[PDB]
């Protein structure tokens, strides 16, 4: 490619990142950042720790 | 950095038109172009897009097959050819520039529409063209209140939308207010322009409405005087 | 592919007003929103592209949010020049650009004016012209929610009447007009007609009798 | 697919003989590898100086 700055878009350099994911058999890898509300006390509550 | 259009007018249902839009201030090989119509008083409605760098066009679904769109970067222009119109296409048409070409289909996440034209009116119907009928609405005590009284001119039943009524060849600018034309069920427009003037001056001075119809060649001056 | 948004919003001048849009999954799901302001009469402006990026010339009172499948403009502090339509856009994988429904702004500043009404009967030449039209003009009624009803001697009528939508004048209040179609024999049939206008509960009516 | 490692560091009062006593080992690491294992070795620091 001849990337000249006096070019119109259509010959200008674009950088490309392609993601792909796989779920074969592995134990644990990258997950999301699970939320996390607040912790109350002295009240019958439904909790998940 | 400007956008102008041309090509509107009145055609009967079944006809055809060619809208054009000329741009200035940038190249055409860096921007996509849009035609966006809008019915009077209502919201916008996208019609078509062409990408920059040649052709990859898209139309809205209600206008599929009937229309065609091209560009010309030798002349810096857009053409929108309209065939077999229906009565629901009476609208302003806007020629808008899309920064960062490529149909919004491929170049996602950043399209926009930064600069816009001034639009072009197009209306369809068989009513054809007709001249206005004028009456003077006399100043009356039912219109009079204290120091002032109002009189005017009613210009009705005309198709060719642009019509003008002045007061005394353009003399009176105080109280002169022309109201938006109304579109009747008959298909013809109508309006009335009224001006207030001191009640001591009911008949005293000149109050002649000058009616001019530019698509036709109608020019009539009508005097308004208090009721007999 | 519908982009449901509220038809009109409100607020006192000087506080934050939000404007929402709700598209499904090809609209706001995998795409970006734009926001367009349309002052009355002009060409529409661009306000926000790529969900929060104002271009050069947009002041720092407008922001933008996109959360999952909803979007939101957020005007921080109204002023006397932001009374306009606002549209949200998308792309919809359906292969068609979609637009919002628009939303007016109602700064609600000007006090409550009185709709001045004026009524005119069909002129004499029109009587000789084998037709008749009653003319009801409304003016200076700053909050624009006027409506009209027409009256023959004692009853209401609902045929032959045309009503303009309110239009803004120079003084930034409104004006409107309505026309009543009549054959002159019906004009002299009933002893008098009237035009009544209702506005914020209040009502004012005018009346004219044939000669 | 997890390679668990427990460990403990007790001080002897001898130098290099296996003593007697009780001392429970606390978990150190956890590695989600997936690796198969059938053999292992050791590593030692030679005598050169
Ligand atoms: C470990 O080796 C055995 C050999 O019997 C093989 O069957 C197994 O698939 C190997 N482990 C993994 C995770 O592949």
């Amino acid at each position: 490619y001849g990337f000249q700055p006096t070019n119109g878009v259509g010959y200008q350099p674009y950088r490309v990142v392609v993601l792909s994911f796989e779920l074969l058999h592995a134990p644990a890898t990258v997950c999301g950042p699970k939320k996390s509300t607040n912790l109350v006390k002295n009240k019958c509550v439904n909790f998940n720790f | 950095v400007q956008l102008v259009e041309s090509g509107g007018g009145v055609v009967q249902p079944g006809g055809s038109l060619r809208l054009s839009c000329a741009a200035s201030g940038f190249r055409f090989d860096d921007h996509a172009m849009h035609w966006v119509r809008q019915a009077p008083g209502k919201g916008l409605e996208w019609v078509s897009v062409i990408s920059g760098d040649g052709g990859s066009t898209y139309y809205a679904d209600s206008v599929k097959g009937r229309f065609s769109i091209s560009r010309d970067d030798s002349k810096n222009s857009l053409y929108l050819q309209m065939n077999s119109l229906r009565t629901e296409d009476t609208a302003l048409y806007y020629c808008a520039k899309d920064r960062s070409y490529g149909p919004p289909d491929v170049f996602n996440y950043e399209y926009g529409m930064d600069v816009w034209g001034q639009g072009t009116t197009v209306t369809v119907s068989s009513a054809s063209t007709k001249g206005p009928s004028v009456f003077p609405l006399a100043p009356s005590s039912k219109s009079t209140s204290g120091g002032t009284a109002a009189l005017g001119c009613l210009v009705k039943d005309y198709f060719p939308e642009p019509v003008t009524v002045s007061w005394n060849s353009g003399a009176l600018t105080s109280g002169v207010h022309t109201f938006p034309a109304v579109l009747q069920s008959s298909g013809l427009y109508s309006l009335s322009s009224v001006v207030t003037v001191p009640s001591s001056s009911l008949g005293t001075q000149t109050y002649i409405c000058n009616v001019n119809h530019k698509p036709s060649n109608t020019k009539v001056d009508k005097k308004v005087e208090p009721k007999s | 592919s519908v982009l449901t948004q509220p038809p009109s919003a409100s607020g006192t001048p000087g506080q934050r007003v939000t404007i929402s849009c709700s598209g499904s999954s090809s609209n706001i799901g995998s795409n970006t929103v734009n926001w367009y302001q349309q002052l009355p009469g002009t060409a529409p402006k661009l306000l926000i592209y790529s969900n929060n990026q104002r271009p050069s010339g947009v002041p720092d009172r407008f922001s933008g949010s996109k959360s999952g499948t909803s979007a939101s403009l957020a005007i921080s502090g109204l002023q006397s020049e932001d009374e306009a339509d606002y549209y949200c856009a998308a792309w919809d994988d359906s292969l068609n650009w979609v637009f919002g429904g628009g939303t007016k702004l109602t700064v609600l500043g000007q006090p409550k004016a009185a709709p001045s009404v004026t009524l005119f009967p069909p002129s004499s030449e029109e009587l000789q012209a084998n037709k008749a039209t009653l003319v009801c003009l409304i003016s200076d009624f700053y909050p624009g929610a006027v409506t009209v009803a027409w009256k023959a001697d004692s009853s209401p009528v609902k045929a032959g009447v045309e009503t303009t939508t309110p239009s803004k004048q120079s003084n930034n209040k409104y004006a409107a007009s309505s026309y009543l179609s009549l054959t002159p024999e019906q004009w002299k049939s009933h002893r008098s007609y009237s035009c009544q206008v209702t506005h914020e509960g209040s009502t004012v009516e005018k009346t004219v009798a044939p000669t | 697919g997890y390679f668990k490692i427990y460990s403990k560091h007790t001080p002897i009062n001898l130098v290099r003989d296996l003593p007697q006593g009780f001392s429970a080992l606390e978990p150190l690491v956890d590695l989600p590898i997936g690796i198969n294992i059938t053999r292992f070795q050791t590593l030692l620091a030679l005598h050169r100086s």
